[PDB]
């Protein structure tokens, strides 16, 4: 049975790349515009995060799709430097730090998806990915960080940092492994 | 051994006469390359089989083609004990026979075992070691049916002294 | 036939190669090192523990610490650094589709292989592995079946005869003294 | 004088070009590999791949410059180069079973593939069509056709088959040359006529060749014997036995001297009498050498006394199945070149062969 | 699943009634007058006297290696086995030194026809003659017997 | 070690 | 290219393969799988530097189908996908294949017979409506097999990938009482050799493993001769192991399975077909017909089609046909078969016979207006216009 | 007189023996051979040559779990036979201490599953007519006994020969649909993901989170946790939200004792509550190479049979083995099922244009009181017929045409 | 097809 991929492509929704430039609801700067309905790309991810991990074929549908395998892929790196922390005041700093680390982007060595990704047609369309990507990590850090740390001990909970191991379909924002 | 020697100085003599194979493309068919001698469908690619025996019961039957070559043993077997054996012994070198390249499945009806070189073994494998080694085969054959002989004796004799030593 | 990671990882310096050369195709010096001073230059990247030939060349603001001493593992998180940093960095090769031969000394607590087989296991989930002593595969490499190998590492010295490939294993003598004492004095 | 193991697997069938810079060899499978001389070594320099089964018969007309290619999956091709490749234009055999052997007319006019369906495909071209065309010759053969060689007269055609017996056909094609000229072997020269048929009824015969005049024909059988039937003594057949293994291929060194090579590995040369009318084994060609040993590292010990617990003198490894002749013709050759199942080509002289044996006296 | 329709017609084997099969032709003089091969009484006469070169050599004469008939075969066949297996182990060499090359091409012929039907002593003997008449012939000898088309 | 040497 | 430089391209659009090219041509221009494919993630593969689009069609989908998700448009002749086949046509006839300008071009199609004629109407309409061709024929399959061989007279025994139909044609009167059509092709020969070599522990459950299968079954498979011999030469030797490399870099083992696979059609009851197979169906096809064409459909098998390019189904068939004449016509008199005169005519580019004829009858009718069926005709009947082609639809 | 035929199921993770005749098997032992292993070099063919008498010190069974100085075997790996030292020696055991039959008075009936390869029932043959002499053999498909279960648990009247049967053992899962007593054979589908790849997927999961579970137990703890915790859920993302917001309530604890110092340890069952049953309906879960949910293969098992017994075969789709004791599992089943022939009927019915509404398709999924040992008692029907002993291979058939005897299964033609 | 096998 197929994989939990994204509803939220509509017909009017612009295209950065060839990633849907999907509205989110954030107070970080960028260039993706602001939402009003209750949820958006990168808290369905979330919702759709621990069952995705588990799947092994993906099939990419529409930019939507790609828009969630990466944030998807980029909740894996998230995890791996909140298990370290001991305190939700900290993972918030890991979180920010993380979210200001630059990551490569389709196009580059080490995108692990470059075949399945349209890199950017000029330097504009470039500064504009680079900055809806920084967005999109900022904010799925700060939404993921409430749901890492529970309230009875203020520390990663178990539930969450057990899917450090688990890769999205064996692919990574980082080195291969490291 | 050196009871064997002339006989299977004879065996290895009649064997290097025969594979002297050579590629060779089906005729009673479109595109098939299929060894002469399992199929016998052409008279004309089909050499005289050749029985070299040391007595009555033992012996070697060749039977040579143009890309095939097919080596029969019937072997030395005394008793039933090493009837029993020997047919065993063939039934497990038979089970893999992927392993032995040369090896054919099922024995020829009356021998006990059987290898059939096809001409791909000749290209891509030494010939001269597939010699030496049907001839290896013919020397220690005996020995190691022997030795499975002198084995069950052994086992016998184990189980007579488990079984009377609690009394 | 299969590549199988061979990894001597013995006290000193860690060498891990494929099955099948001649030579190690990565040998490092199996040290972790740890930053002892504050961090005043933020954005150039930091990180807290370096390993191997970098804790080497950095060595200058770092504490050094070897995670093998006279050939036990006494610290296994460093341990399984080196590993790591073995299977993702030197060699670049996933673990978990080759096999490890990796190698011990004799006279070893069992608590060591028993743990290293546990990590190799369920850590980087390598689909076989095979410990052997370090002497018999010393043999091995000379091209004999018979001989007393006396090997000096780093941090163990041991001696194992064998004759016509039966080692006797009454009379392997081992020795904590190697090249780390003889560092130290 | 040289040898050069293009592969481990057998070659089928090999051709030279004019110059002998180029060779055209079947790696054991369905493509055509031309290498060619640099200097010292050999390189690669064209592929061709349009047959379905192996190839089993390569030909190169000098003069044209066009291959021809026949093969197991019943076709056969003419590639001629355009500009830097090779490309192939099919003929149309009309044979039911695999084709086996193929040969360039001398006038490269016309060429014979004899085949496995018991049948000679005479082919030739349509200029009218541009139709590659082909004639049969199927009477008096019973088996599949081994060996073939043309007679220098461009008419005459020896073919050895697997039925026991050499036969020397009429190969006249009315329609791209004129009648031909009385020979010794007959005046009444129609398409497919049989102008000798030996008396043998023993072994196949795996290679056929014609004189260099075009007097006498020789042929080898697996039977291990040699034979020469001379046209200018009757057709009379002068017969050697020999007490090795069978050979394979044969030419004609001088008019009266033979070199074959077979199931031995090494090159042997015959002689005839013509004032007899009897063989003589003039003996190995090929000195035997002796094959340095080597000493094992401890790796191969072990890798050699775990799984498994150079016998032959010469320079191939495996039987030796075809041989040309590089340069000097059939009527004082001075180098021929040797083609086996082992991946081989030994390009052997007659003069350096002479000088290392004194008891060698080529006739 | 199984087939529930008639499949006998695959079992009639019509390539045996093929018309371009291969027939081994004989020749017309071959198939007329028939040779009787080796005088059995004169052998008989010279074993007697016992003179065993003689005796050999007679058995040589002439065989049925033209005819198509299996007595006269048969009788050959039996005739020079019985001058084989009875030479002493000694004299063999000098017999087989006696022989052309056509002689030891036929006489490895009789030896591999007499490993077919094996007695208590025949074969241990055959072994022995075919030990010297390889020899002195070598393996082409052996391939001369292989691809023969009329056995004797 | 655990008990005789450190390791 | 006609009096009009309206060119007339020729285009085969079989189940398992596009053969296209022009009119007149001696060769298929292009030869393609018609698959098309999705890009999909697999845990298994990973690839980072060839672009692959969100949509591969044809060749490339072929090539680079370890990273895509592929499926067929086609099936037993019949479209089951519209959309598929719609993207495969474009491809065709865009600028990576076949370079025309549809609006200014006549079209050759074909079709298998006794198919669903809402399959027919819907292919014309597409072409009518989105290419807008100038004109658009549909020819029948073995009526073009018989005009590459040059001939007026023989039973096309055409094995496609997708399935395999028997027509017999005589002096040029097509006989459609006696078309026979078998739904056993290249397909249902590639899932029995997945289940035989599932029976030896590979498993190829993906829609890529599928190409793997057919190029394992394409090389290694052949139709056996005597049945008994071959099972005989797979039970007691072991000369039929044939070792194969799967891309990925696995090597395969394949031996009886080789004259198992492709036996299913003369054995149709080994995948589950109650039927008979395509020898004793092209006996009973030709033993309906009058006494008078026998001896000549005997004559002219015309064999076609990529499935019959096994080797050593010719002589396979002509084994079976003997057999069976032999047993039901003779009655068992050996004697009289010796005169039975068979003739399976299995030319050497056999695998492209229907396209040939095509290009012939093209090169033949381009220069009249009688033969196409013109755009003006579709605008102003619709779906009528193919009574142009003697099929009857309102 | 005659004495009762022998019935051995042999299985991947568990071996049913008795006489045929009874109600329920005399034995169920776990499937597994405790021998004397030891640090050797060298091939596996040559370290297992054992001087003098000690090839007989091994055990097997619950006797072989027990003993904790020995090496315990599975000689049986996905219903398959990879080693038949081990398994001739367990058939020995077998035989000759807990059945006490003397191998030359009983006919055998053993099992195996779809795709057993020909090797495997010849050497099957070899080792019972070779070494134990018995005086027939029969290896019977193991999910076509599997039928004759289901109908000591439904009423009287309604006990019917035809229906699908879905077999998930330790090893193996396959579907066979039998049709008025006709095995179609060449309909059966055979899927290696079975129990155990639930267990290893399990202690993947629980050794990922939970500590404290002693390494030497990890195995035994993710049966317990699978056999007692495992439910099956309608929808999976909807699962994991609610063990997220409301994890005091669907996160359970385990307890158990380790076996060494007995002190107990204490785990969190969570998500593996859910997961583990979900490979059966996502199989890329435990095997990449499978992608087809189990109730898309018996669809395809349904619709590929003849039409007018497809109607029947949907009605009496009857469970057993094991693997299919999970709650909520033939629900779950059978709805994805009925969603599946509801979307095919609505689809025919306007291709038709709308004039027939046709009958709905009755998709019922039987569990029934045999399920665990539901193949053995089908055995014991089928070896306690007189029919039974005329389809047996007599020793006669073996003596005269060897074990190509046993080479056929109705799988495959010809 | 549309009824009767699936195209
Ligand atoms: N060529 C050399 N000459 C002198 N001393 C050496 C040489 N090579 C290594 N050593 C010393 O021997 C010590 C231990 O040897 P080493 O090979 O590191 O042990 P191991 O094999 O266990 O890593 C090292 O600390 C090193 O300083
Ligand atoms: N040489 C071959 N041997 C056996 N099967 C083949 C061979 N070539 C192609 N096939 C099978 O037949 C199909 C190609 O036949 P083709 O006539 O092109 O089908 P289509 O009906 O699509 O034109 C392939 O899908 C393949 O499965
Ligand atoms: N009640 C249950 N719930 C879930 N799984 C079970 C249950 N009972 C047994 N199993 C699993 O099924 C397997 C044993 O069932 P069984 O039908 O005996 O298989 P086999 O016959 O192949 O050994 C074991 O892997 C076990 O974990
Ligand atoms: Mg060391
Ligand atoms: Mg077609
Ligand atoms: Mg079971």
């Amino acid at each position: 049975m197929p994989a939990y991929h994204s509803s939220l492509m509509d017909p009017d929704t612009k295209l950065i790349g060839n990633m849907a430039l999907l509205p989110i609801r954030s107070q970080f700067k960028g260039p993706a515009p602001r939402e009003t309905k209750d949820t958006d790309i990168v808290d369905e991810a979330i919702y759709y995060f621990k069952a995705n991990v588990f799947f092994k074929n993906y099939e990419i549908k529409n930019e939507a799709d790609r828009t969630l395998i990466y944030i998807t892929l980029y909740i894996s790196e998230c995890l791996k430097k909140l298990q370290k922390c001991n305190s939700k005041s900290q993972g918030e700093k890991e979180m920010y730090t993380l979210g200001i680390t630059n990551f490569p982007i389709p196009g580059e060595p080490g995108f692990p998806l470059n075949a399945i990704y349209a890199k950017p047609a000029n330097k504009q369309e470039d500064e504009v990915m680079r900055a809806y990507l920084q967005q999109l990590r900022q904010e799925t850090g700060l939404r993921l960080c409430e749901k890492v740390f529970d309230p009875q001990n203020d520390k990663p909970s178990k539930w969450w940092t057990c899917f450090v191991k688990r890769q999205f379909m064996n692919k990574s924002l980082s080195g291969p492994g490291q | 051994t050196a009871t064997l020697r002339p006989y299977l100085s004879a065996v290895r003599a009649t064997l290097q006469a025969a594979l002297c194979l050579e590629n060779f493309s089906s005729q009673v068919v479109e595109r098939h390359n299929k060894p002469e001698v399992e199929v016998r469908s052409s008279k004309e690619l089909l050499l005289q089989p050749v029985t070299i025996s040391r007595n009555e019961k033992e012996k070697v039957l060749i039977e040579g083609s143009i890309n095939s070559v097919r080596v029969s043993i019937a072997v030395k077997q005394a008793d039933e004990i090493e009837k029993i054996l020997c047919h065993k012994f063939m039934r497990f070198m038979m089970m893999r026979a992927e392993n032995f390249f040369i090896l054919r499945r099922k024995p020829v009806e009356g021998y006990d075992i059987s290898f059939l070189i096809t001409n791909f073994h000749t290209e891509q494998m030494y010939k001269h070691k597939l010699v030496d080694f049907v001839i290896h085969f013919m020397e220690e054959i005996d020995k190691e049916i022997s030795e499975m002989k002198l084995s069950v004796n052994a086992r016998a004799r184990i189980v007579a002294e488990e079984f009377l030593k609690n009394f | 036939d299969i590549a199988a990671l061979v990894v001597d990882n013995g006290s000193g310096m860690c060498k891990a190669g494929f099955a099948g050369d001649d030579a190690p195709r990565a040998v490092f010096p199996s040290i972790v090192g740890r930053p002892r001073h504050q961090g005043v230059m933020v954005g150039m990247g930091q990180k807290d523990s370096y390993v191997g030939d970098e804790a080497q060349s950095k060595r200058g603001i770092l504490t050094l610490k070897y995670p093998i001493e006279h050939g036990i593992v006494t610290n296994w998180d460093d341990m399984e650094k080196i590993w790591h940093h073995t299977f993702y960095n030197e060699l670049r090769v996933a673990p978990e589709e080759h096999p490890v031969l990796l190698t011990e000394a004799p006279l070893n607590p069992k608590a060591n292989r028993e743990k290293m087989t546990q990590i190799m296991f369920e850590t980087f989930n390598t689909p076989a592995m095979y410990v052997a002593i370090q002497a018999v595969l010393s043999l091995y490499a000379s091209g004999r079946t018979t001989g007393i190998v006396m090997d000096s590492g780093d941090g163990v010295t041991h001696t194992v005869p064998i004759y016509e490939g039966y080692a006797l294993p009454h009379a392997i003598l081992r020795l904590d003294l190697a090249g780390r004492d003889l560092t130290d004095y | 004088m040289a040898y050069h193991s293009f592969l481990v697997e057998p070659i089928s069938c090999h051709a030279w070009n004019k110059d002998r810079t180029q060779i055209a060899i079947c790696p054991n499978n369905h493509e055509v590999h031309i290498y060619e001389k640099s200097g010292a070594k050999w390189t690669k320099v064209h592929e061709l791949k349009e047959h379905n089964g192996q190839v089993t018969g390569i030909d190169w007309a000098p003069e044209s410059n066009r291959i021809v290619t026949c093969g197991t999956d019943r076709n056969a091709y003419v590639w001629t180069l355009k500009g830097r490749t090779w490309k192939p234009t099919l003929v149309i055999l009309r044979i039911n079973r695999a084709a086996r052997c193929v040969r360039w007319a001398p006038n490269e006019n016309k060429f014979a593939v004899g085949s496995g369906s018991r049948v000679i495909s005479i082919c030739y071209f349509e200029q009218e069509n541009d139709w590659w065309v082909c004639k049969h010759i199927k009477k008096p053969i019973r088996s599949t056709v081994l060996s073939l060689d043309w007679h220098p007269n461009n008419v005459l055609l020896a073919a050895g088959s697997c039925d026991f017996k050499c036969r020397i056909f009429s190969a006249y094609i009315k329609e791209v040359e004129e009648r031909p000229a009385p020979t010794p072997w007959g005046s009444k020269m129609p398409f497919g006529e049989l102008m000798f048929e030996s008396s043998s009824s023993c072994g196949w015969v795996h290679g056929v060749c014609f004189s260099a005049s075009g007097s006498r024909v020789a042929w080898v059988s697996h039977d291990s014997t040699v034979c020469l039937a001379d046209a200018d003594k009757k057709m009379a057949v002068a017969t050697l036995a020999s007490e090795t293994l069978p050979l394979l291929a044969l030419t004609f060194i001088t008019d009266n001297s033979l070199v074959a090579a077979g199931h031995d590995c090494f090159p042997v040369l015959f002689t005839y009498d013509a004032a007899a009318g009897m063989l003589s084994f003039g003996g190995r060609l090929d000195v035997p050498k002796q094959s340095s040993q080597r000493g094992l590292t401890a790796r191969e010990r072990f890798q050699n006394l775990d799984k498994k617990a150079a016998g032959l003198d010469s320079l191939h490894k495996n039987s030796v199945s075809q041989i040309s002749v590089l340069s000097g013709g059939k009527a004082k050759c001075s180098q021929f070149c040797t083609t086996g199942m082992d991946g081989g080509m030994s390009i052997w002289d007659v003069k350096s062969l002479e000088s290392a044996l004194k008891d060698l006296k080529i006739k | 699943a199984r087939n529930t329709l008639s499949s006998r017609f695959r079992r009639v084997d019509i390539d045996e009634f093929d018309e371009n099969k291969f027939v081994d032709e004989q020749e017309e003089a071959a198939a007329a007058a028939a040779e009787p091969g080796p005088d059995p009484s004169e052998v008989d006469g010279l074993l007697r006297q016992g003179d065993m070169l003689r005796a050999f050599h007679a058995a040589l004469r002439n065989s049925p290696v033209n005819t198509k008939n299996q007595a006269v075969k048969e009788r050959a066949q039996g005739v020079v086995l019985k001058v084989l297996t009875n030479f002493k182990s000694s004299e063999i060499e000098q017999a087989v030194q006696s022989l052309d090359r056509n002689g030891v091409d036929l006489l490895m012929k009789y030896i591999y026809k007499g490993f077919e039907k094996p007695t208590e002593n025949s074969s241990a003997v055959l072994l022995q003659w075919h030990e010297k008449a390889l020899a002195v012939g070598g393996l082409g000898s052996i391939i001369r017997v292989l691809t023969a088309r009329k056995t004797v | 070690w655990x008990a005789x040497c450190p390791a | 290219m006609d009096s009009q430089g309206r060119k007339v391209v020729v285009c085969d659009n079989g189940t398992g393969f596009v053969k296209c090219g022009y009119a007149g041509s001696n060769f298929p221009e292009h030869i393609f799988p018609a698959l098309v494919g999705r890009p999909i993630i697999r845990s298994t593969t990973k690839v980072g530097n060839i672009e692959i689009k969100d949509l591969m069609v044809g060749d490339e989908a072929s090539e680079l189908r370890s990273m895509l998700e592929v499926n067929y448009p086609m099936e037993n002749g019949i479209v089951r996908n519209w959309d598929d086949m719609k993207h495969l046509w474009d491809y065709t006839f865009g600028p990576e294949k076949l370079n025309i300008d549809t609006r200014n071009c006549k079209i050759l199609l074909t079709e298998p017979p006794m198919n669903p004629t809402k399959n027919r109407e819907k292919i014309v309409e597409v072409m009518f409506e989105t290419y807008q061709f100038s004109g658009v024929y549909v020819a029948i399959q073995a009526v073009l097999t018989l005009y590459a061989q040059g001939l007026l007279t023989g039973v096309v025994v055409d094995s496609g990938d997708g399935v395999t139909h028997i027509c017999p044609v005589y002096e040029g009167f097509s006989l459609p009482h006696l078309t026979r059509r078998l739904d056993i092709a290249g397909r249902d020969i590639t899932r029995y050799l997945i289940k035989l070599l599932l029976l030896r522990g590979y498993a190829f459950n993906h829609s890529a493993d599928f190409e793997t299968v057919r190029m394992i079954k394409e090389k290694l498979c052949y139709v056996g001769y005597n049945i008994e011999q071959e099972q005989k030469l797979a039970l007691e030797t072991t000369v039929l192991v044939e070792s194969y490399t799967l891309p990925d870099g696995r090597i395969i083992k394949v031996g009886g399975e080789r004259f198992e696979a492709p036996e299913a059609l003369f054995q149709p009851h080994l995948i589950n077909v109650e039927g008979v197979g395509v020898a004793e169906l092209l006996f009973n096809t030709i033993q309906a017909a009058d006494i008078d064409t026998r001896s000549e459909f005997y004559k002219h098998i015309v064999l076609s089609g990529g499935s019959t390019m096994y080797p050593g189904l010719p002589s396979r068939l002509e084994r079976e046909l003997k057999q069976l004449y032999l047993e039901r016509v003779l009655k068992g008199d050996v004697e009289k078969l010796s005169k039975f005169k068979i003739r399976i005519e299995d030319p050497p580019r056999r695998k492209h016979m229907v396209f040939l004829g095509g290009a012939v009858l093209a090169d033949i009718m381009k220069d009249k207006d009688n033969f196409w069926m013109t755009r003006q005709e579709y605008q102003e009947k619709g779906v009528r216009v193919l009574e142009k082609l003697g099929v009857t639809v309102r | 007189g005659r004495l009762p035929a022998c019935v051995v199921d042999c299985g991947t993770g568990y071996t049913k023996l008795g006489y045929a005749g009874n109600t329920e098997p005399q034995f169920i032992i776990p499937s597994c051979i405790a021998i004397k292993e030891s640090a050797k070099v060298g091939d596996q063919a040559q370290r297992r040559v054992m001087k003098g008498v000690d090839d007989l010190d091994f055990f097997i069974g619950d006797e072989a779990i027990e003993k904790p100085t020995y090496a315990t075997k599975w000689p049986i790996r996905h219903g398959i036979v990879e080693d038949w030292d081990l398994m001739e020696r367990f058939m020995e055991q077998v035989i000759f201490k807990y059945l006490r039959a003397e191998p030359e008075d009983h006919y055998f009936l053993l099992t195996e599953p779809p795709l057993n390869t020909p090797e495997n029932r010849e050497y099957t043959a070899e080792i019972m007519f070779e070494s134990f002499n018995v005086p027939g053999l029969y290896i019977a498909v193991q999910a076509v006994l599997a039928l004759a279960a289901s109908w000591t648990s439904r009423q009287v009247g309604e006990r019917t020969l035809t229906g699908t049967v879905i077999d998930s053992g330790d090893g193996v899962t396959h579907v066979i649909p039998v049709a008025e007593g006709y095995v179609i054979g060449s309909c059966i589908k055979h899927i290696p993901i079975a129990g155990r790849d639930i267990t290893y997927f399990i202690q993947q999961l629980l050794r990922d989170r939970e500590v404290g579970i002693p390494p030497e137990q990890s195995l035994e703890t993710a049966k317990a946790v699978k056999e007692r915790y495992s439910y099956v859920c309608p929808d999976l993302v909807k699962e994991f939200n609610k063990y997220d917001t409301d994890g005091s309530k669907w996160i359970k604890q385990y307890t158990g004792i380790n076996a060494i110092s007995k002190k107990e340890f204490s785990i969190d069952v969570g998500y593996e509550r859910f997961l583990g049953p979900e490979i059966f309906f996502h199989p890329e879960f435990a095997n990449p190479d499978f992608t087809q949910p189990i109730s898309e293969v018996v669809d395809e098992v349904i619709q590929n049979c003849p039409i007018d017994v497809r109607r029947p075969l949907y009605k009496n789709i009857v469970l057993s083995g094991g693997s299919t004791m999970f709650r909520d599992f033939g629900r779950r089943l059978q709805r994805d099922l009925k969603r599946t022939v509801d979307a095919r009927l609505k689809l025919s019915e306007e291709l038709s244009g709308g004039r027939l509404k046709p009958k709905p398709i009755d998709v019922q999924v039987i569990t029934h009181h045999m399920q665990r040992y539901a193949v053995w008692f089908g055995g014991s029907m089928l070896a306690s017929t007189p029919e039974f002993y005329q389809v047996c291979h007599t020793k006669k058939d073996y003596e005269e045409i060897g074990p190509s005897i046993c080479r056929h299964n109705p799988v495959f033609g010809v």
